[PDB]
DNA sequence: ATATATATATATATATATATATATATATAT
DNA sequence: ATATATATATATATATATATATATATATAT
DNA sequence: TGCCGTTACAATGTAACAGTGG
DNA sequence: CCACTGTTACATTGTAACGGCA
């Protein structure tokens, strides 16, 4: 019974924090990936909004 | 290097390859004996969930005229995995009939330019004529 | 792991690929689920994976008692189990000494 | 490939198969025979290749049934390949009191063990004497002669358990036996709180019990 | 029907392309229980070197569902295979950076031209402007 | 393992029913052509099938097969 | 009330695998 | 030119597993 | 409708060239 | 020098979606 119920706690334990640590990695690094690909993207619309009208106008 | 290497990815990746090539029928193996030869394939086979021990049964076994196909398609393998990430890095397979292709292939090779790159001036210039009419 | 960066999480990513590796080699479906998770433009398939980790676990749960089907829950139940059976142990040895 | 056991049977269940238990338990069960968890061996058999044994014995026309007590039987179809048959009246009094007794704390001091003049005792307490020795003789009346006659139908019926593996008899002694959870299938119509008369139906469609 | 079709050449490319799937792991037969779909499978396996018997093989054990892959796979293959004889009529497959993909495409489905056809006209344009300045 | 054949013999769908006569004691004969045949073909794995349960499958010198139990 | 069928245990003989000790021919140190 | 160590074959006999036959208890049925 | 050609992809494997650093 | 890496230009096979035609 001991170690019926040792194995399957070690078996518990390494699967859980080996499926944790496989994905909570990526799942972080895409949030920061979207954080700042959002930030380099805001420049780039008020540029091209600016541009815009600058050429809509200098017509 | 421009792509990070894993190893425990491409270490998979290398198993894979030497498992579909055998299958396939090819000698992956160095051995002409047909016993050792066996005995080899099945202890890679049984490698299947340990790839850290595939780059020692390559440095073992492996038939030496694989290395570059290897060092080739694992390479290659890499840069895709990574491109595949974002579009705007993927690539997109068309297909070509001869006379469009070799007409293209002349203009690239005399323009010394790949042919993204023909294209893009072409598309260019066809765009540059669109933007003038339209203005 | 917010404050790391994108080469240290795809390193530790690997590290965690390589055990579960090991882990799964036993069972087939997960395994081939595991396997699927390697995919690269379809990021959500290692979530779909986790889940079948739980999906996994939680019937692996022996008894009624166990029941905890949260996996990170009945771990401390499966240890009081264990330093129940621990003194249950020392006595059936004590016993079979007289 | 030919010459592959793949071809005609799972692996798993040609493995049951040649298991050295196989043949014997095979015969007890088709025999009638339940299985506790007092047989060790042959009840974790049975667990093994629980599916694999159920789906060889389908092709009998025959359920293999684990109820939710743990024990292992075979309950034959209308179609049955394998023989069917019930149970007497006085056979199906004689393991509701069985159970009762596994139930019933009053014996505790018993420790499991009893003998079949308790068995009898316990019957005649929780059911009508002189109307149950009527199935006995139907000219009853109280006679002494009826009574052994009773008793010696009530010692018959328990043999007939035993064979069942409702009951063991003690490694030496065939005066005493210890009660198996099997008897619990003779309160099935009870386990479930519904009216009586739709959980008999129920069981009846099931296969479980068939009326007398 | 443009190419004309050869038995003991289509039954062959039928039998490689069900090998195949099944060492890919893919279901060929319709048989649920593990025992039926090995033994047809060992059928196909055994059943190498013919055409005939592959044929009624397909009819009586094949998957359902796996019919029109498998028939607009020979197609292609068909396809493919008469072109390959001559020069102008085979293809050349080359990869595109999705931006320039992108572009080309827009102006395929802009125009409802193909893509060797709008390739072709942007190069006569390409000529005729170089013509126009020169 | 178990023998090939034998599994090949126990799969098939006569088996059942062949079965549940033998171990009933029926005298299998030139008769039953099915069942005949079944026994022709599979009798040097069913005579050990058989062995197993401390039986012996006998084909008569007439040719019919039955079941002989044993003492064991 | 007693014949009869059935299950279990023991004694007894068969057949096979295997370890032990001896005999014989050859190899190699003395 | 010799005697001891090795390898081979053989008979011995040791033990196990099997199958048979007999005795027993005893539970059924007329 | 169902077959049959045709296109536009996707996934993977290779050869050849260009870079980069030891 | 030399090796290892990144990239381009194919090939090879499979598949889904259109559209023609009996």
């Amino acid at each position: 019974a001991i170690r019926v119920t040792q194995s399957d706690r070690d078996l518990f334990k390494h699967l859980i924090t080996e499926a944790t640590s496989y994905v909570s990695a990526d799942y972080m690094r895409h949030a920061n990936e979207r954080r700042t690909h959002l930030d380099e993207a805001l420049a780039l619309r008020g540029e091209l909004f600016g541009s815009h009208k600058q050429l809509a106008t200098e017509q | 290097m421009k792509y990070q290497q894993l190893e425990n990815l491409e270490c998979g990746w290398k198993w894979a390859y030497l498992i579909r090539k055998h299958q396939e029928g090819e000698p992956i193996t160095k051995y002409i004996e047909n016993s050792a030869a066996h005995a080899a394939v099945d202890k890679l086979i049984k490698l299947e969930s340990e790839p850290v021990r595939v780059l020692e049964w390559i440095e073992q076994h492996m038939n030496p005229d694989l290395f570059n196909r290897m060092k080739q398609t694992i390479r290659a393998r890499r840069k895709r995995h990574f491109n595949a990430e974002h579009q705007h890095t993927r690539k997109k397979s068309i297909d070509l009939d001869f006379p469009v292709w070799h007409r293209l292939s002349a203009l690239s090779q005399r323009r010394g330019n790949t042919l993204s790159e023909t294209i893009v001036q072409l598309i260019e210039d066809a765009e540059r004529k669109e933007k003038y009419a339209n203005q | 792991l917010a404050y790391m960066e994108g080469g240290a999480l795809r390193s530790m990513s690997d590290k965690a690929l390589g055990a579960l590796r090991l882990a799964v080699a036993d069972n087939e479906h997960l395994r081939d689920a595991l396997r699927l998770s390697e995919d690269p433009k379809r990021p959500e398939r290692k979530v779909q994976f986790f889940i079948a980790v739980y999906q996994h676990l939680r019937e692996r749960i022996r008894q009624d008692i166990i029941r905890t089907d949260d996996p990170v829950d009945a771990i401390e139940q499966m240890e009081i189990e264990l330093a129940r059976l621990t003194e249950e142990l020392t006595a059936r040895e004590q016993k079979l000494a007289i | 490939s030919s010459t592959h056991i793949e071809q005609f049977m799972p692996v798993k269940l040609a493995q049951a198969l040649a298991n050295s238990l196989f043949p014997e338990l095979d015969s007890q069960l088709r025999a009638g025979r339940h299985i506790g968890i007092d047989d060790l061996d042959n009840h974790a058999f049975l667990m093994d290749f629980q599916e694999q044994l159920e789906e060889f014995y389908a092709r009998y026309n025959v359920e293999l049934i684990r109820a939710p007590e743990g024990f292992f039987y075979l309950r034959p179809r209308s179609t049955t390949l394998i023989p069917r048959s019930v149970l007497s009246e006085l056979d199906m009094m004689v393991g509701k009191i069985l159970c009762y007794l596994y139930l019933s704390p009053e014996r505790l001091a018993n420790q499991g063990i009893f003998t079949s003049q308790e068995l009898y005792e316990e019957l005649i307490s929780l059911a009508d004497e002189g109307k149950l020795m009527k199935f006995v003789n139907q000219r009853s009346s109280g006679s002494d002669l009826d009574k052994q006659k009773l008793q010696e139908k009530v010692r018959t019926t328990l043999n007939r358990l035993r064979r069942l593996g409702m009951v063991y008899f003690l490694p030496n002694n065939n005066n005493k036996f210890t009660i198996t959870e099997a008897v619990f299938r003779f309160g099935a119509d009870v386990r479930s709180g519904d009216d009586p008369r739709e959980i008999q139906l129920r069981m009846i469609r099931d296969g479980e019990a068939m009326p007398v």
